Order: structure tokens, then sequence, then C-alpha cells
């Protein structure tokens, strides 16, 4: 389903960008 | 339109500024049934220009027709339908010849009118459908002359009421309401409704026993003459 | 929809319609009277390739009213002074002029006579100072002791006496604290005319740790700390 | 939501091989046209529609035509690994080349092949529901690329009308050269590109060779490296139509923001994190550093120095994990710089775009894998210097009519040389005049 | 007393999504539409924002409009997206291209009739209709053009109701688009004639709120849209809950607008504080009032200190004494007397409502009519004059069909608005 994949991608992106160092230079 | 400044109602809202249908408010289009329509070309014109009609116009002092032979001996099957076809002409001299020939043939036809009744239904039907008052008057007068022409003619027209009577209903009740004033249209017999009523009465009188039921079936607002 | 159509289609009576339309017209006229900024116009010597076109681009194209009421109250308190009116804030104060004269005298290593002025305020202040000095000490003040007039601020009392303001107040709004707190725009302790000081814009800097400020030349350009400081010169009255 | 690619001649077909290799690997389509279930998780769906259409059996086929006059590069495609991906009608080939003559391609030979090309493009355009432009790849140095590219752009401009046409064009480099007649073909090409293109992107092979020697660590580069860099740039610009993002950019808003006057449509292009895997562990790659990179002339893919002119508009495309506040801080720092100048009539000089899909890595590639990248297209008066260098070589050759008899024999009037040279001179003067600050009252 | 909301374009659709999340939370509506609340006070005014469909569920009276469906697929994918009525999403097939003329004349007129049909169907269903509420950006393309087109048509069809707009306008410092000045100037020209009350927001002011006051480490557009959703949901609180001194949108308009053109207002919401700092300072009516007038807490770049307040309004939510509200608002009027227009004896209206926003015991929202808004319009007009004198990008608009006279009319109307604010901003001793 498209909605499930979009929600999953957004959740993983939010998990990645939570660390400021990783947002800067990951 | 370009919106000009210092004219809008901005910041000015007031309770006093107050200013389920499957069709447009204007309603359906006027698909008129009384409108005139084009008259189809007739074979009377061709038979007159070719010269197959055994007749001539004698000028003398007034317009009459003379026949090169007695009309009791012509073939009515060939000639009677084509004169009825010319009843829907308008311009001269076709209309004069058509009416005079119809009257002369019906006047002294004899006992040979009866077999030709089934063949006259198509010109009668196609002349009345044109919604032109002059041809309607002419057809009604010819019909009145035809019913009284000979014996058993009226009884033969009863099964054909479904092809003649539809136009009769249109002008049945369209007479004039002038109150006290007298009517000058009676002298020349130019009133459609009076002709329609009197023709219906003639059709009933000569029709036999089953005339009234058929006319009532085709004209709903009818009353028995006898 | 225009205002005229709405007024004509409304349910108001005629008189109210006329009043509303007249109010709108008067507001429009008063707006026309105001100072404004001129509407921009395109330049005359503009180069080519602005009126030209291209085949693809050509294919794409489809082708009075506000009356003044100033009510006055009997016995209202005095809120003006002659001494306050004479002084101005953009120029040098009298004490600054005194220091300039003393600096010149020290530099030139000799006494320099002071300029003589015909201001009536100076004469009134000198007369009051001489009277006070004669009351305190039997002598009349000397020329050296009369230099004290320049260093002091003078004012009139309510009854017409001449005095000295010991502790002047700020010419902007300030606080007098008592059983209750109050703001005074003007107070008799003020020396200069009352005015509202200019302030710096709160949103001058970028929303972030980067050093970007708004430019001093226009309202949209930006600047940084390269060869000048843009944050100190963003003060404006409006 | 769809775009059709037209590849002409040798450079355009070879760049097409790299482009379609990348678009297949990025969407997950196998060389036989299938999409296995486990290669799709990781990216969303319908995204292929911009470049591929599926058959009722689920095979994918791409929206492209490959055009050449010699039967050689397309025979390599026909016999290579992707033979089954393309429909055989899309690979169109003639019998013989235009022999470096623009006149031979335009008048004599391209006129025979052009109607088959238009019929194939029509067959593609009938299978679309939201076509929003044509992308064209060609070189103006060769005969068929110049002549057939011009003839096809004229016919396309008459038949489709309003549809947008964006061109990626390789002009002859200022001192590296491959053929003697390059100036004549480039001059004759520029009139058609001026009239029949909405935005023109500039490339120079000498710039991509410098970029591959200095930034990448390749001592002996070849055309496949340059073509892979071009493919990455086109993928970055078209990513805004294909993947989710914070600030999307449709091609019409790009055209609206980048072109101030209808003839001033020639733009410079650059790409920031061109870097090798060995260099990648010594350096961080923040948004502000790559934004600073796209404005250095060592980053440009065209041999021009923007310090000799003024910028009119910039369009910055960011892809990957980026947050708008970092883009705003970077653009404000660039705007602060004193060696970057904008014309005073363009106060709001920047357009931004932000997309979440990071750039794809190709197995044999030389770029490192990175989480974010920025690509810039900008309009600047500095481009006038490239034309001036082409014009000097044209003037040197034309002073003695060095080769004109070839062009005149194949059907061209001698007058067209003088006409084309005067039109390019007027375009150079337009870029000189448009960049002059303000106006005087007298 | 029912409100109809309209959200246009991507910014409008995103703010609308956050607003409907906040409103659904306050009335205890499950994302399936089922009522799961815990007090009768929630049900008695649920009609104000929701219509009731049969078997318990509630659906929100909102119209979603955009020119490209990307945002609609995003809102349908959102956490509360299912609640929206499927027939209420209207969309086209190609974007606005950031062009005002494209959004207003060519693709606008094709869809506008379907939007007016849906808005009329929604309006005629209410037993008593209150004003409309519209969210859109002025710098965009479909937001500006179709928002102002729809505002004009609804003002023609419902002239006796209230028209209220919340609008975001491009920063001179943090812009995403080059042609922003034209779209902004034409939109302000349309609003000053069409609107009854207009609120303006700078993204720069919300970023300064987040960074200085909230100390957020990595802010996102969702936070910006929450600040906007908080003020919009706060203004209507007295319409839908009991209180000691009720207030209404029409009552706000009657007390705030002295003359019909001066209807542009500033907004603020007081209880803002970072999770680390909140343990060090308790909330109280003096603290909310002091933050409420602090320019750090105002959502525009123009500063009140460069102008004067004609009128202001404060709406308080929570259980509190009327004496503290009255004496605090008197103290603020007395202490800053130079910033209040002297020919109006008292400039502030107060209102008190018993039910606070969820998670706060008390809150206040501030609406202010201040002449410093003239600085924002002057800055936009300056950038327009730089671009217009040189014909910088006019061929796009002229190719769509615009007359240059439209540009000169819009410039003249904004210049007269700036002049009217400027006369009242400065003192006149005479
Ligand atoms: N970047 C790049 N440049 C190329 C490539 N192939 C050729 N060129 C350059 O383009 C110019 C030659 O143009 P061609 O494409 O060979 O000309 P053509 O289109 O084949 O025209 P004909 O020779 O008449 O068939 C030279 O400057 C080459 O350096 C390529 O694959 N990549
Ligand atoms: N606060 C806020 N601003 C937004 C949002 N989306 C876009 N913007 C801003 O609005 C402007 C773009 O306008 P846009 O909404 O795209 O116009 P449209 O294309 O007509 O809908 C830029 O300044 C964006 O930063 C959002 O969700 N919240
Ligand atoms: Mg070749």
């Amino acid at each position: 389903t498209t909605r499930e994949k979009k929600r999953l991608f957004m959740m993983q992106r939010a998990e990645r960008l939570k660390d400021p160092k990783m947002r800067h230079m990951g | 339109q370009i919106l000009v400044g210092h004219t809008g109602t901005g910041g000015m809202t007031f309770s006093t500024f107050k200013n389920g249908c499957f069709g447009d408010p204007k309603g359906p289009e006027k698909a008129g049934a009384y409108r005139k329509r084009v008259i189809p070309p007739t074979e009377f014109r061709n038979y007159y220009v070719r010269g197959d009609l055994p007749l001539t116009i004698q000028q003398g002092a007034s317009r009459t027709l003379s026949w090169r032979l007695n009309v009791s001996s012509l073939d009515y099957h060939h000639f009677l339908p084509i004169f009825f076809d010319g009843l829907r002409e308008l311009e001269e001299p076709f209309i004069f010849v058509a009416l005079q020939g119809c009257y002369d043939l019906l006047e002294r036809g004899g006992d040979k009118i009866l077999p030709t009744i089934p063949q006259l239904i198509v010109p009668i039907k196609t002349a009345l459908n044109t919604r032109h008052p002059t041809v309607i008057i002419n057809v009604l007068k010819v019909l009145q002359k035809l019913v009284e022409s000979a014996d058993f003619v009226g009884q033969a027209l009863v099964p054909y009421y479904r092809q003649i009577l539809p136009v009769f209903n249109l002008y049945k009740n369209r007479n004039k309401n002038i109150g006290d004033r007298i009517d000058y249209s009676q002298t020349k017999r130019q009133n459609i409704s009076d002709l329609v009523n009197e023709t219906l009465h003639l059709l009933e009188q000569y029709g036999g026993e089953d005339a009234y039921i058929n006319i009532k079936y085709m004209v709903p607002t009818y009353e028995s003459c006898l | 929809s225009t205002i005229y159509n709405a007024v004509d289609a409304s349910t108001l009576n005629d008189r109210c319609r006329t009043d509303l339309l007249d109010t709108v017209a008067q507001l429009g006229r008063h707006c026309e009277t105001l100072p404004k900024k001129a509407v921009t116009t395109a330049d005359a010597p503009l180069p080519s390739c602005t009126f030209n076109t291209t085949v693809s681009r050509s294919q794409k194209e489809i082708n009075t009213y506000f009356k003044d009421h100033k009510p006055k109250f009997h016995g209202a308190l005095r809120t003006q002074d002659c001494f306050r009116d004479t002084r101005d804030i953009t120029q040098l104060s009298s004490k600054e002029k005194d220091f300039v004269h003393r600096y010149a005298e020290a530099k030139m290593k000799k006494s320099i006579p002071r300029e003589e002025s015909d201001d009536v305020a100076k004469k009134v202040a000198t007369e009051a100072y001489t009277e006070a000095f004669r009351k305190f000490k039997g002598r009349d003040p000397t020329e050296k002791e009369l230099l004290e007039v320049e260093r002091l601020y003078f004012a009139y009392a309510d009854d017409g006496a001449v005095g000295v303001v010991q502790k002047p107040h700020f010419h902007g709004p300030h606080m007098h604290v008592s059983i209750c707190n109050r703001k005074y725009v003007t107070c008799p302790n003020q020396v200069y005319r009352a005015s509202l000081p200019a302030v710096r814009n709160a949103r001058s800097r970028f929303p972030g740790p980067i050093p970007v400020w708004t430019s001093t030349k226009n309202l949209h350009a930006v600047a940084s700390n390269d060869t000048y400081r843009p944050g100190v010169h963003n003060v404006s009255k409006f | 939501r769809e775009a059709i690619c037209i590849h002409i001649g040798q450079a355009g077909c070879q760049v097409g091989n790299a482009c379609w290799e990348l678009f297949c690997l990025e969407h997950g389509i196998q060389p036989d046209g299938a999409m296995p279930s486990d290669k799709t998780i990781g990216v969303e769906d319908d995204a292929f529609n911009t470049f591929f259409s599926e058959t009722g059996a689920g095979k994918h086929v791409p929206r492209a035509v490959f055009l050449d006059l010699e039967p050689t590069v397309v025979d390599e495609v026909r016999t290579g690994t992707y033979r089954q991906l393309f429909h055989p009608e899309q690979l169109i080939s003639g019998k013989e080349d235009a022999a470096n003559n623009y006149a031979r391609g335009h008048y004599t030979i391209g006129k025979e092949i052009v109607d088959l090309c238009l019929d194939r493009i029509r067959k593609l355009a009938d299978n679309c529901t939201g076509l929003q432009g044509f992308l064209v790849y060609h070189a103006v140095g060769g005969g068929t690329g110049s002549g057939l590219g011009a003839l096809l752009l004229e016919r396309l401009s008459v038949d489709y009308g309003k549809k947008s046409k964006l061109g990626y064009t390789v002009y002859p480099s200022p001192q590296v050269s491959t053929a003697v007649v390059e100036p004549y073909n480039s001059v004759l090409s520029t009139h058609s590109l001026l009239e029949h293109t909405d935005v023109a992107a500039m490339l120079d092979n000498e710039a991509i060779y410098d970029l591959t020697r200095r930034n990448l660590d390749i001592e002996r580069p070849t055309y496949t490296n340059l073509n892979r860099l071009i493919g990455q740039v086109v993928s970055s610009l078209t990513a805004s139509l294909r993947f989710d993002g914070a600030l999307n950019v449709d091609l019409t808003e790009f055209q609206t923001n980048l072109v101030p006057y209808p003839r001033i449509h020639f733009v410079l292009t650059s790409y920031a994190p061109v870097i090798s895997a060995e260099k990648a562990y010594h350096e961080q790659l923040s948004v502000s550093e790559i934004s600073n990179a796209v404005f250095e002339p060592a980053s440009m893919m065209t041999k021009c120095d923007p310090r000799h002119g003024k910028y009119m508009a910039c369009c910055l495309m960011y892809r990957g994990d980026v947050v708008p506040k970092d883009v705003n801080a970077a653009v404000a720092t660039i705007k602060t710089k004193r060696t970057i100048q904008f014309v005073d009539w363009s106060p709001t000089g920047f357009k931004c775009g932000i997309n979440y899909q990071p750039p794809t890595v190709v197995p044999g590639g030389d770029l490192a894998k990175v989480q974010r990248a920025v690509c810039m297209i900008a309009n600047s008066t500095a481009i006038a210097e490239v034309f001036a260098r082409i014009d000097h070589k044209f003037d040197l050759m034309y002073s003695k009519r060095a080769f004109v008899h070839w062009y005149v024999g194949e059907g061209m009037e001698e007058g067209e040389f003088s006409e084309a040279r005067e039109d390019l001179a007027a375009l150079e003067k337009d870029y000189e005049e448009v960049g002059a600050e303000s106006a005087d009252m007298d | 007393r029912e409100i109809v909301c309209v959200q246009a374009g991507q910014c409008g659709n995103q703010i609308g999504s956050k607003f409907w999340e906040v409103i659904s939370d306050e009335h205890g509506v499950d994302p399936t539409g089922t009522y799961q609340g815990d007090s009768d006070l929630q049900l008695e005014r649920i009609n104000v924002y929701f219509d009731e469909a049969t078997g318990g569920r509630y659906v929100p009276r909102s119209v979603l409009i955009d020119l490209e469906p990307g945002t609609m697929d995003s809102v349908r994918a959102g956490p509360y997206g299912q609640i929206f009525r499927p027939d209420n999403f209207i969309f086209g097939q190609s974007g606005a291209g950031n062009n005002w003329a494209k959004g207003h004349y060519t693709e606008g007129a094709e869809l506008i009739d379907s939007v007016l049909d849906v808005c009329c169907k929604e309006a005629e269903s209410c037993d008593c209709l209150q004003g409309f509420q519209i969210c859109h950006s002025l710098g965009g393309g479909t937001g500006s053009g179709m928002g102002t087109l729809l505002i004009s048509k609804l003002r023609e069809q419902y002239p006796d109701r209230i028209m209220m707009t919340f609008s975001i306008i491009p920063s001179p410092k943090v812009s995403d688009t080059v042609v922003e000045p034209y779209n902004t100037t034409l939109s302000v020209h349309q609003l000053v004639e069409n609107s009854d009350e207009s609120m303006c927001i700078d993204n720069e002011a919300l970023y300064d709120i987040c960074f200085r006051t909230l100390k957020l480490t990595t802010p996102t557009f969702g936070d910006l849209n929450h600040l906007v959703s908080a003020v919009v949901s706060g203004v209507t609180c007295c319409l839908r809950f009991p209180g000691q001194l009720n207030s209404d949108l029409r009552k706000l308009a009657v007390n705030l607008v002295p003359f019909p053109r001066l209807h542009f207002f500033m907004m603020g919401f007081a209880p803002l504080t970072s999770r680390g700092s909140q343990q060090y300072r308790g909330l109280s009516v003096p603290e909310l009032t002091q933050q409420m007038f602090d320019a750090k807490n105002m959502m525009q770049a123009a500063d009140p200190r460069h102008g004067r307040y004609l009128t202001a309004s404060a709406l308080f939510r929570g259980r509190m004494s009327t004496k503290e509200v009255d004496e605090q608002m008197l103290n603020v009027q007395n202490k800053n007397s130079s910033y209040f227009i002297e020919w109006i004896p008292n400039n502030i209206k107060s209102s008190v409502c018993d039910i606070p926003p969820k998670g706060l015991k008390m809150a206040v929202t501030f609406i202010g009519n201040n002449t410093c808004i003239q600085e924002m319009f002057r800055r936009v007009g300056e950038q327009f004059t730089l671009m217009f004198r040189r014909k910088a990008f006019l061929h796009w608009y002229t190719g769509e069909g615009m007359d240059e006279m439209e540009f000169t009319e819009a410039e003249s109307n904004m210049n007269d608005l700036v002049s009217e604010y400027q006369q009242y901003q400065d003192a006149t001793i005479e």
C-alpha cells in the first residue's frame, strides 16, 4: 500500500534527522 | 474587468447587504407545434408543365376550365390522386387548376369514386400536415364536397380516421372571442374552427354506426351529433 | 461587487444611503490629499531585446471632514517653560561650551575673553544669581564667580521666581514611584523638550547563528561584519 | 508528469546510454524491462511514470528515441545488453553521415529521415496524459547534430506548439578541438537554438575533463565519465518531478523564475559534490559547503568565469536529507559575499528546491556515495565571453573563405554566413546591454 | 453559529491539516470520526466546526482546493486525513507556475464554478452561518490567484457575513521565489478592497519565535503551522464555550476597525516557553500580559515601537478573576501611553472564557491594530518599484493577458493604504 510506505519512509527520515551531527555531516 | 481602487466593500459588512433545482429557471425551449413548415414539392407541377392533363384555361371574361373530352370517361385511378396532390400548391395558376379540377371531378364522377378512396389518403394527410391555414381551408372544403359526392363514400373513411383527424384537434377550439361585436369573417368562410366543427359533423352523419366512437377516440372533446 | 451596487441593492432608507456614500466620498478625497509616493514608470532609454520576441515564445503566447476639537480645562497645570523652549538637544550644551573654552585656554597657555551674548535668559539668570550671592555673602560676585551661570540649568517656579533644577530628569518617558507606580511623559524636572527616543528593530538579525544583518541602504539587502558593523547603525525614529 | 528524451548524433546517443543506465538503476527496472518485488521496497511507487510506460503484461519500455545517420552507435545498442529494453522502432538509423557539414544534414540528408522521426515522436506523444516538455541532447560541432537538430526543433516547434523544449548542448571548446570546421557549424546552429529553445544549458568537454582530473582522481579519463556526470545532472533536475520533497519545482516555475526576457535564455550549470571515495573520508559535506562549491568557477561544466559578469537569477536544487533553515542560511551567506554580484534590478536572486531522494550510485562509477547534493543553473552576462571566442575563430577562417565551397555545394547561400555572424553579434551585444546598471536621464 | 473554513494551496492545506488536528483533539473526535470525549460541554457546540453524519460520525465543513494533486495525496496520507469528505477535494491537472495571472484568469475560471458549488452546498446547510475563515499565502501562485478570486465571489454571494483571512507574505530575507513582489502587490490590492479583517504572518517572525523563545534544535514547517493553528483556534474559543464575558468575531471587528480600510491586524499568543525553561517560571496573568505585548511574541517583522496602537483585543481562556484582567489591561494602557492613539480614551477590549486549550490551565491570544504594518507594505512596494521600472519579468503576465494598468492601479491603491496608516502613526503637536 502506498500510504504505509510513505509513512514508513517519513518515520525513518525523522529517526535519522533526530541527531544534529547526522543531519549536518552524516 | 480591471478592479479599480477605492470601490470595494472591504471592512464594510452589514446585515442589510443581503443580496434543489434540476433545470435552468428559463424552462424548456419552445418546441412550437403551431409553427409553419416547408411544403414538399408536388407532382402536379410536373404533370402540368409536361402537358399530361387534358384541360385548358379559357380566359373569355373570367377564368374557367374546359375539358377536351367528357370527364365521365377518364381513368379516375390515374387522375383523381394527382389532383389531390396539387391541393398544397400556393402560387398561381396551379392552385386554381387544382381546386377547379377536384370540384369538377367530384361533381359528376358517378359510381367510380368509391374504388379510389384508399389512394386519396396520402395526399389528404400530407396536405394537412403543413400547418398552413390556406391549404387547410382548401383541404377541408374539398373533404366536405367529397363526403357528399356519392353513396357509401362516408362509410369507407371510418378506418382511415387515424390518419386524417390528428390535425383536426389543433384548430378545434381556437375560435375568436369578440363579445357583442359582429363577425365579418363568415362571408368568405375564412374561420378554421367553424369549418372543422361542421366537417366533423358531416363525417359523423354519413359514417354509419361506428363513426362516433372513432371520432371520440381521435378527438377527445367531442359530442355526438345525433 | 462595487460599493454602489451593494448600497443600491440594500434595504436601507434613502437618507442612510446618502450618508454612507458621502462618507465614502469624503474618505476618498482626504486620501487623495495626503502625501504619497509617486507611481513608478518605465525608463525611456531601455535597450533592445526587451521588445523583441522568439518564435517558440510567440507560439506559446495567445495574445472639511475631520474637524479639530482641542478642549481646554480651567486651571490646568503649566506644561511649558521659556528656558526649556530656548534650549535645543542637537547642539552643544552650555557646559560643553565652557569646557571647549577652557580647553582652548589651556592649549594656548593664556586667557581668552569670552563672547558676549544679548540673550534675555542669560541676563535674567545672572540677576537671580547675583541676588542669591548677595544674600548669602555680603559681597557682590566677581567675574570669575559669575561663570557658574553657564554650568547650571534654570527654570521658573509657579509664582514667577527663578530657580535651579538640581537633578534633571530624562526627556523621554520615565518612572516616579510612590504608593503607586506611574509613567510621566512630561515632568517639571525635565530640561529639554519631551521626545520619544528612536529604537532598533528587533528582527534585524537572521533567524540563526549565522552573522547576517539587514543593510543600511535599503530595506531588502543584507550585510555582514566585513569592514563595518551593520548592527550598530539600524536605529531609526520610524 | 511525463518527459520525452530525444537523442541526436554521437554525443547525444552516448550520453543517452549513461542517462538510461542511471534511470533504470534508480527506479529498479532490470535490463529485460521487469521490476522484481524486492528491488522496489526502499522507494515509492508510480515514480517511474515520468520516464517509463508499462505494458499490460507489466514490462517497462522507455520514452526515448535515438537518432543517428551512420549505422554504428545504434548497432552497438542493438547488440549490447539492453537490446530487449528498447522497442526496436525507437532506434532509428540512416545510411551515411553529414561529414561535419551542417548543410549536408540540414538540406540534403536530414530532410529524408525527419518524417520517420516525427512519426515516432507522435506515437510516443499519443501514449501520454500530462506531457510537460521535451529534453534534447546534441552536439553543435558535428554535421548531423547541428543540421538535423535544427531541422527537428523547427518541425517540433510547429507541430506541438506550446510544449516546452529544454536543450543540453555541447559547444566546441576554446582550445581543445576535434575537427577544423567546428566554428562554422556552431555559428549556424546558434540561430536555431536562439529562436527555437526555451532554456539552453551549456556544456564544454574541456570543463568536464578539468573537473574529472582535479576533483576525481582519474589520470586518463574518457567520454563515459563525462556522460555519467551529465546523466547525474539531468537526474537531479528531473528528480523534482519524481520523488517526494519539501519544496517541489515544476519545469514551468523553473522557466518562469530563470528567464527575465524571452531571448536571454542561455544558462550556466554546475554540480557540487563531485568527489572520489578516498577524498570523502577527509571532508564533511554540509549544505553550506556544497552551496559554496556550486559558485566557484572550478565547479562549472562550461568554460566561463562568472566573475566577469553579473548574475540575474539562480535556481538551486537540493536533493536528500536537507532542512529548509540550512538552505536559507546558506543562501543568505552567498548573498553576503562581495565577489558574487547581482544586477540591481534583480533583488530576490534565488529560487530553491528541496527533494528527499539522495543521488544513486552506479556500480562502476567514480563518484562517491553521498547523502546530499546541490545542482545550480544560473543566468549570467559572463556567457558572452564564450561566443566572443567562437567569433574570433570564425573571423579568422572566414577572412579567406577557407572551406565555404563545401557548404555552398550542399545547398547553402554564401549570405547565410554573414547573416548568422551578425545575429550572434547582436546576441552578444544584447548580453552586454542587459547587464548595464540602471539608466541615465540623458 | 457555524464557520466555514477554506484552505488553498500547499501552505494553506498544511496549516489546515494542523488546525483540524488541534480542533479534533479539543472536541475528542477520533480519527475514525467517532466521539470519544469525556464531557457534555464538548457536545453542545460541536456543530460550530463539524457537521453530523448518521450513526455518530462527524465530518469537517472544509473545502480543499489546489491546482496540482500532490498536496491532496499528502493530506490524505496524513494522520487525520481520513475524516475529510471525499467529495470536498477539488483539484486540477497542472500547476500555477508561481504566476498570479495563470492562477487567477486561465486555470482559475475553469475550476472556480465547482468550488463555488461546493461552498454554496456547505453554506446553505448551516442553520445559522457565521463568517468564513480562509488560509493562504500571498507570495505563491494558486494561493494568491484562486484565493482572491474565491474571496471576491463569496463576498458577492454573502455580503452580510464576515470575511476573515490569515495570510503569509514573503520575507525580504528568507524568500523561496523571485517573482514574489508582483504576486504580493496584486494580492494586497485585492484584499484591501475585498477583506473585512486580514491577519499577516512572516515566516521570519515564526522562526524567531521558535529559535529565541522555544529554543527548538531542528525546527520544521509543522511547528510553524502549529503556532498559526494555535492562534486561529484561540480566536474562536469564546464562540463555542461558556465564559464570564462572551465575545464574537463581529464584536472584534466592531471594536477594532475605526475606518473601513484600516482592517489589517497583528497577532500573538502568550504562553510560549521551552521545555527546559518551563520549570523556572510559573504562568500568571501579569506574565501572559507582559509576553502578550512583547514584540518578541508578535508574528510580523514590523515592530510596534515604530507606530502607535489604535485598538487592541485580548481573549483570555481559563478560570481567573476579572479584577486581575481589568487592572492588568489598565496598567498596560497607562504604562505605555505614548504608543496609544490619544483621541480614543481606552483602546483595549478584554474577554474571558472558562475552558483553556488542552494541556494549559490558562492562555491568552492577542489581536492588535498597529500602524507599524505600513513598513511591511512599503518594503514590498520598494522591491516592486525596482523590478517594475526595468520591465524585469512582465512578459509572463502580459502573455497571460494582464494590462500594465492593473499593475499601476494596484501600486496606487497600496500607496494610498500606506499614506493612511502613515498620517495616524505620527504625532502632530501643531
Ligand atoms: N561529452 C561528449 N562529447 C562528445 C561525445 N562524442 C562526441 N563528442 C564531441 O562532440 C563533437 C563531435 O560531434 P559528433 O557527435 O561526433 O558529430 P555527429 O553528431 O556525429 O555529426 P556527424 O559526424 O556528421 O555524424 C566533438 O567535440 C566531440 O568531442 C561524447 O560521447 N561525450
Ligand atoms: N508556514 C508555512 N509556510 C509554507 C508552507 N508551505 C509553503 N510555505 C511558504 O509559502 C511560500 C510558497 O508559497 P506556496 O504555498 O507554495 O504557494 P502556492 O504554490 O500558490 O500554493 C514560501 O515562502 C514557502 O516557504 C507551510 O506548510 N507552512
Ligand atoms: Mg557521427
